[PDB]
């Protein structure tokens, strides 16, 4: 079935179900589309025979140059997406509620890449995109494929962050602290500002663009304290470097940086340590410091997550894409 | 850039 967004007791069922999922992802979280909100949400799932959900898959409809909309489920649906014939009956419902207003339903789930599954989809009538558009540009994949995670349950007894890491390591997390930074944490607007000042320093120093401000506004009002928490390192009064995590499901996902210009003391290290910190204080299972290039010393976003994560980084399936309009995806979509 |  279609969620009602405006019954806010079929809100709060659908919150319930993505809340205390194992597969739950905080970009299917309603309060995703909040974020998001200049697309448009349509948001479905299923029941079994005792009319719970068993299945969820939020949705946002974005514009493109056709008359047709790009539908996306960022990081979901929230099931067992090996599970093909229950994702066929979700993604046959969410097809039902886009109506033919787009041209293609994308999810990037969170699962391992295998050739298996790869060939599982396409043999079910998705289109996949992974190892076959390796690449950075206009055509490679909207996530990430390539993520360091942190499997936290590798260290059942770990009371905080520097028993999860070789002695090398540890002189790496303790130098910054010993140098004098400190990081506090909280999701006020006065951290928001902390985090922005930081954010559009960085941004200006890369010559990049940031986000408005309003969009981590909206995430702060659609998130509480115990979702989503931005640190931010100082040192003797000086602002140093901050970041933002959001606690969803089983992980800690360190989504979003900012650091000040020349000497920083090693802050970003101290940002990550307290990060890991809250992941260990809460018994959640991942912690994830998100994407990467290449598994190679080449690559700087490698590097800096490498101290953090020495396992293989996790290589998820990458998009699936249920063709809806083929005329549109072969204009849009390329490999 | 993008993400997030
Ligand atoms: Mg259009
Ligand atoms: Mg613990
Ligand atoms: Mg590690």
């Amino acid at each position: 079935p279609v969620l009602n967004l405006n019954d806010p007791q079929a809100v709060e069922r659908y919150e319930e179900f993505m809340r205390q999922s194992p597969y739950g992802q905080v970009t299917q979280d309603l309060g995703w589309a909040k974020v998001k909100n200049n697309w448009e949400p349509v948001d479905v799932y299923l029941e079994d025979d005792q009319g719970a959900i068993i299945a969820a898959m939020s949705m946002l409809l974005g514009d493109t140059p056709t008359d047709k909309k790009f539908a996306y489920a960022s990081k979901g649906p929230v099931m067992d997406v090996t599970d093909v014939d229950l994702l066929d009956r979700l993604v046959d419902e969410a097809v039902k509620a886009l109506d033919g207003r787009a041209y293609v339903l994308r999810f990037d789930p969170e699962v391992a890449y295998s050739d298996e599954f790869n060939t599982t989809l396409q043999d079910h009538g998705y289109v996949t995109r992974n190892r076959n558009v390796a690449d950075a540009g206009m055509h490679a994949t909207i996530q990430p494929r390539l993520n360091m995670v942190l499997d936290l349950t590798k260290f059942p007894d770990a009371k905080t962050t520097l028993d999860l890491y070789p002695s090398k390591t540890k002189s790496k997390i303790k130098r910054p602290f010993r140098d004098g930074v400190e990081v506090h944490s909280g999701n006020s607007a006065t951290e928001l500002d902390e985090f922005f000042k930081t954010y559009t320093t960085m941004a200006e120093r890369h010559g990049i663009t940031h986000r408005p401000i309003e969009y981590f506004q909206r995430m702060q009002a659609a998130f509480d304290a115990d979702t989503m928490r931005i640190f931010v390192a100082e040192r003797e009064g000086k602002l140093l470097s901050t970041g933002i995590a959001l606690k969803y499901g089983r992980k800690i996902w360190y989504m979003y940086a900012g650091s000040m210009d020349g000497n920083t003391y090693y802050a970003p290290y101290a940002v990550q340590s307290e990060m890991i910190q809250w992941a260990l204080d809460t018994n959640t299972d991942l912690y994830d410091l998100g994407g990467i290039e290449s598994e190679s010393t080449d690559d700087s976003l490698y590097v800096f997550k490498h101290v953090f994560v020495k396992d293989a980084p996790r290589e998820y399936i990458g998009e699936i894409d249920k063709v809806l309009d083929p005329e549109v995806y072969a204009e849009l979509v390329k490999d | 850039x993008k993400x997030x």
